[PDB]
This record gives C-alpha cells, structure tokens and sequence, in this order.
C-alpha cells in the first residue's frame, strides 16, 4: 500500500502539469520550457524542465531541482542588489516549476539588434544599448553573480523599447563567484554569442567592454581572464 | 450588506477559495487572539498595518495550501502557515508576533480558505469581532509604509527597480531556499 506522502507528491505533480496544459510557449532552451500564464491576477510565466525520454527519472529530478533552486536564489540576489530581472511569485519544488513576473511586451536584445541591423545598415546606433548592457553586467558581477548563459536572447528590453530598459532572464546556470576567471568566462560566452549571432557588430561589443570597464572597479583582472580563456 | 469581503480562487488549486475580511476600530483583539489559539475562531488573524496589497496575502495563501497538501508545512496549522509565509525570515515565532495580531491592535485582517465540505460560517465569524468591517479599498489607510519598510528591510536598490510590493513578494517566495 502506498505512502500518503508519496501520493500527495504525485497529486501535486499532476496539479502542476494540469496547470501547464493549455498554456502558450514563450521561450525554449535545451532543458527548459517557459509558458505564459496568469498567477493570482498577475501576468506570469512558468518555467519547467520536462524529463527527457532517454535519462533516468531521478537524474532528471535532481537536475530540475538544482537549476530551479539556483535560479530562485539568483533572482532574489538580483532584486536586493537593484539588478532588474523578473520577480519570483512562487517556486514549486514538488515539480520544479518557477512562477515569475511576465516582462510584458518586451523584445529580446537579440531581436532588437538584428532589426536595427536590417533597417539601418550599421551598428552605429547601438552604442547606447552596448553601454547599458555594460552597466548592468558590471553591477551583476560586482555582486559576484555569474549568469552562466549570457546571450542576447537572455536579455529583454521592456517597453517603451527606446528607453533601453534591460531585464536579465534565465539564471538556471548561474552561481556565486568572486573569481575573475569565472567572470571572464561569463563574458566570453556573451562575446561568442555576439560574434556568431550578430556578425559585424564588433564595435558594439567593443563599446560594451569599455562601459563594463568603467562601471566595475574589478573589471581589469576580469578582462585579462577573458583574453586568457579565449586562447585556451 | 455583507458584500465587503474579497474572495479569490487559487489558480493552482481551483477547488480553493481565499477570503479576506478587514476590520477597523476593533476593541476585542485580545479575545480574538485567545480564541484563535483555542481554535474557536476560523482563519488567520493578520496585522493589516504591514500588508500592502491583497496579492501579498494570495501569494502567502497559495504557498500555504501547497505545503499543506504535501504535508510539508513549516508551522503547525494552515492558519499559522499563511501568516508565517508573509515574513521575510524563517523565524516562526518572530513571524507570528509581527504579522499576527496582539491585544494592542485595533485593525485586523482575517484570511480564511474554503474547499469542498470545509466551509466557514462567515456571518458568525464577523459577529465575533467587536469592530467595524470595511471594504479592502480601505487597506491603504491602515497600512503603514514606515513599518512595512522596517520589517522587510527594503533598501533603495530594491526600490530603484520596482515596487515595494514586488520586493516583498520576491523575499517571501524565495526564503525557503535562503
Ligand atoms: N525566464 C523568463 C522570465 C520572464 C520571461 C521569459 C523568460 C520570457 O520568455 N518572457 C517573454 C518576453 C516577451 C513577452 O512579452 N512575454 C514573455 O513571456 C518573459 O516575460
């Protein structure tokens, strides 16, 4: 006969998958899916990792728990440090589901850049965007928060778009570190995303680095490690 | 006559309805706190001076029902769990003193949850309060921003990028993983 605690846990996981049922998908990564919904009268998104069919079920649960926990800690750390990122409403550790504020009407930095590149023909008018991202990631690193997955898809521009209101998202791979090497690798992931997703925007990444360097008093060793990890 | 209550279904627990009742000029808060401890009054008796928005209560209640169905509550009852969830800390005794009511209080927010055959006699509950029920539109006149900012230790970084409510919610929703 079944343990009541196990039955209650399965009934919670059934509740969660029922809630996700008819929801529209707004983002997808390797492991995670993000759906748009409503949470107690507020526009919300819900992030979940569905078990992959070729992995042991307990390994999937461990992975889901670890990344959900890390992302909830990172989002709290952002809010208390004044780094703009989604508010956390609720974290369901029975199903490893994260309910967050929807950043309504926003466009990714990725889409904003590619749009600008297609209308304009030059990255000239992206300097202020680069400087803003520099200031934001400088503040994040000064809190010793390593994002873990900095791409132009994980930064949102909250309307009105031309105000350049950057909101950071997707902290499932984040961790806390003061080591310049970890901050250097974080930046390198972002450099590689820029170079490969936005070819011929080197001057944009250059302005990003200049802004980062003047915004953080700890940037100098970080940029040295960026040089080093690129080589290795 | 009574239509001053504020009721919401829980999105994740569709069978559950949360009700909020707000009272001013309460003269028997000592009795009410004793009765809650003796289980002879339904609901969570909450200090409304530190509640900035009904959303704050609904987040607390959602989490309390969740843990309650899992059998994993931090406190002994659903009513105490709702109150504990409002606090920014994991100190249970501190939460219940700062967010619950004392005999010193003259405003009270009663929160209760119904589901299925578990129903509250709302008229009888209201009759137990020696005070004046008011609409929740009155909550901004009762809430004390100074006191809220002290309890939640909200700083200027937090305030620079959103509302006090959003910072409070963020604190409440992640304190179980510190
Ligand atoms: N981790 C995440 C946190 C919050 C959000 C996302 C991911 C995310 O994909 N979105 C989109 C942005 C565009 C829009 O208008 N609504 C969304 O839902 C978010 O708002």
């Amino acid at each position: 006969e079944p343990a009541p605690e196990a039955e209650a846990l399965a009934a919670a996981r059934e509740r969660s998958s029922r809630f996700l049922s008819g929801l529209e998908l707004v983002k997808q990564g390797a492991e995670a899916r993000v759906f748009r919904g409503r949470f107690q009268g507020r526009a919300a998104v819900i992030k979940h990792r569905f078990p992959k069919g070729y992995r042991h079920p307990a390994l999937e649960a461990r992975l889901g728990r670890r990344r959900t926990v890390q992302e909830a800690r990172a989002l709290l750390r952002c809010r208390r440090a004044g780094i703009s990122a989604p508010v956390v409403f609720f974290v369901d550790y029975a199903s490893n589901c994260l309910y967050m504020e929807e950043i309504e009407g926003s466009v990714t930095v990725r889409d904003y850049i590619q749009s600008t590149m297609e209308t304009e023909k030059t990255p000239q008018g992206l300097s202020n965007l680069a400087k803003t991202i520099g200031q934001v990631l400088a503040r994040m690193h000064d809190e010793d928060l390593i994002h873990g997955d900095l791409t132009t898809s994980n930064m949102l521009l909250k309307p009105p778009l031309e105000q350049l209101n950057i909101v950071l998202i997707d902290f499932g791979l984040s961790f806390i570190s003061a080591l310049p090497e970890d901050k250097g690798v974080d930046l390198y992931v972002l450099e590689k995303a820029f170079l490969s997703t936005h070819p011929n925007t080197e001057t944009v990444f250059e302005a990003f680095l200049k802004s980062y360097s003047t915004s953080s008093k700890k940037a100098r060793p970080v940029l040295k490690k960026l040089d080093e990890v690129r080589l290795r | 006559g009574p239509h001053m209550q504020l009721t919401h279904q829980l999105d994740l627990f569709p069978e559950c309805r949360v009700t909020l009742l707000l009272f001013k000029d309460v003269k028997n808060a000592g009795d009410l706190r004793r009765k809650a401890m003796e289980g002879t009054i339904d609901g969570s008796l909450i200090n409304p001076t530190v509640i900035v928005d009904p959303f704050q209560i609904l987040v607390a209640a959602n989490k309390a029902v969740h843990l309650y169905k899992l059998g994993k509550m931090k406190t002994r009852t659903l009513s105490t769990e709702i109150i504990f969830n409002l606090s920014p800390n994991n100190n249970i005794s501190e939460a219940l003193k700062k967010f619950g009511i004392s005999a010193n209080d003259t405003s009270i927010l009663i929160v209760y949850i119904e589901e299925g055959e578990k129903q509250i006699n709302q008229e009888y509950l209201i009759s137990q309060v020696e005070g004046h029920q008011v609409s929740l539109k009155n909550l901004p006149e009762i809430m004390n921003i100074t006191e809220v900012k002290k309890i939640y230790k909200l700083s200027s970084q937090e305030e620079s990028i959103g509302t006090l409510l959003d910072a409070i919610i963020c604190r409440m929703s992640t304190k179980d993983v510190l």
